Formats: C-alpha cells, sequence, structure tokens
C-alpha cells in the first residue's frame, strides 16, 4: 500500500525526530507512464 | 491422539466435531509443534463458535505459544472483534505480552482496528505500554498515519 511507503524511513535526526518518505515526497498510485490518454467519443476511456 | 484431532476439528471449523470430542475428553489445552492451543487456532481463523465451545470447557485463556503470544493477540491482529470480546469476559490479560513486550493492543494499532482498540482499551489497556524498542500503541499511529486511532489514544 501507499500508507507503507509513506512510513519508509530514510533517516533519524540528532532529536530523535524521524525522516519518513512521506515528509521528502507525495506518495501516490499512478500508471508507469502518463505518455497516452485514451477517449472514447469525447468521454475518458482506455483500450486494447 | 484425541488432544490432536482437537487441534485440527478447532482450525478448519468444525463446530459439530469439537463437541463430539469434547465429550470423549480431549486436552483443551493440547498444542501442537509452535505452542498454539486449540483456542490460538479458533481465534487466528476466526470461529467465534468454537471459542465459545472452548472456553466453556474449561480452555485456558491466557495460554501462551512458543513466543509467548495469547489467543487475544491473534484474536486483535486479524480484526475479530467478536472474540477480542468473548476472550475479555472469559478472563483475558489485556496486557499480555509475547517474548517482544508486544501486547494486543499494539497489534490492533498497527493493523487500524479501531473497533478492537475501542474494547481492549475498555477492559483495561495500557496505553504507556512499551515493547522491547520502547514503542507505544500512539507510537505506532502516528508512524501508519492514522488520525482516528491517535484520536482515541490521546
Amino acid at each position: 500500500s501507499t500508507e507503507e511507503f509513506g512510513k519508509i524511513l530514510l533517516k533519524v535526526n540528532q532529536d530523535g525526530s524521524r525522516v519518513l518518505l512521506r515528509d521528502v515526497a507525495k506518495i501516490e498510485l499512478g500508471g508507469e507512464n502518463y505518455d497516452i490518454i485514451a477517449e472514447f467519443n469525447g468521454q475518458p476511456a482506455s483500450g486494447l | 491422539d484425541l488432544g490432536k484431532k482437537l487441534l485440527e476439528a478447532a482450525r478448519a471449523g468444525r463446530d459439530d466435531e469439537v463437541r463430539i470430542l469434547m465429550a470423549n475428553g480431549a486436552d483443551v489445552n493440547a498444542a501442537d509443534v509452535v505452542g498454539w492451543t486449540p483456542l490460538h487456532l479458533a481465534a487466528y481463523w476466526g470461529h467465534l463458535e468454537i471459542v465459545e465451545v472452548l472456553l466453556k470447557n474449561g480452555a485456558d485463556v491466557n495460554a501462551y505459544d512458543t513466543l509467548g503470544s495469547t489467543p487475544l493477540h491473534l484474536a486483535a491482529h486479524f480484526g475479530h472483534l467478536e472474540i477480542v470480546e468473548v476472550l475479555l469476559k472469559n478472563g483475558a490479560d489485556v496486557n499480555a505480552k509475547d517474548d517482544n513486550g508486544i501486547t494486543p493492543l499494539h497489534l490492533a494499532a498497527n493493523r487500524g482496528h479501531l473497533e478492537i482498540v475501542e474494547v481492549l482499551l475498555k477492559y483495561g489497556a495500557d496505553v504507556n505500554a512499551q515493547d522491547k524498542f520502547g514503542k507505544t500503541a500512539f507510537d505506532i499511529s502516528i508512524n501508519n498515519g492514522n488520525e482516528d486511532l491517535a484520536e482515541i489514544l490521546q
């Protein structure tokens, strides 16, 4: 899940605070490539 | 011999087979290779009706496996709200610790079971309880990102 990736520990500071992956990056499910965008009769659609 | 058949009857959810084995005098605290009694298997797989039959025939509610895990740890970690209520009713240790210092409250907090955390806390769960790494149930909620759970833990 995205929640599990967000809580990835990158480093622990001198004051005890933790730096997680969600503190330096946005974690979300998204396509491998955002190049192809298909539309059927104007409405958003996919294809094969 | 009879205790081995009871372990398989409690795991497969065969409610009719359990009562027949109980009549023949099967061991209610019979443990397998990993130390799991029939109550551990009933709470792990989620057989509420078998948990009630086992506890009625004098099963050990605070029984622990080869790693100190009790049937309450298994019922809280896998989201079995009905089984947690039945176990706590029969005198289960809400602050039971395994070989890692992990209590059933820690297991219910990591899996986001907000219903089980409320039942555990109602029975007297220690909010400041720490495992071998010094992590409390609140430390898990802030690390996982559960704002609803951190609210209940103050």
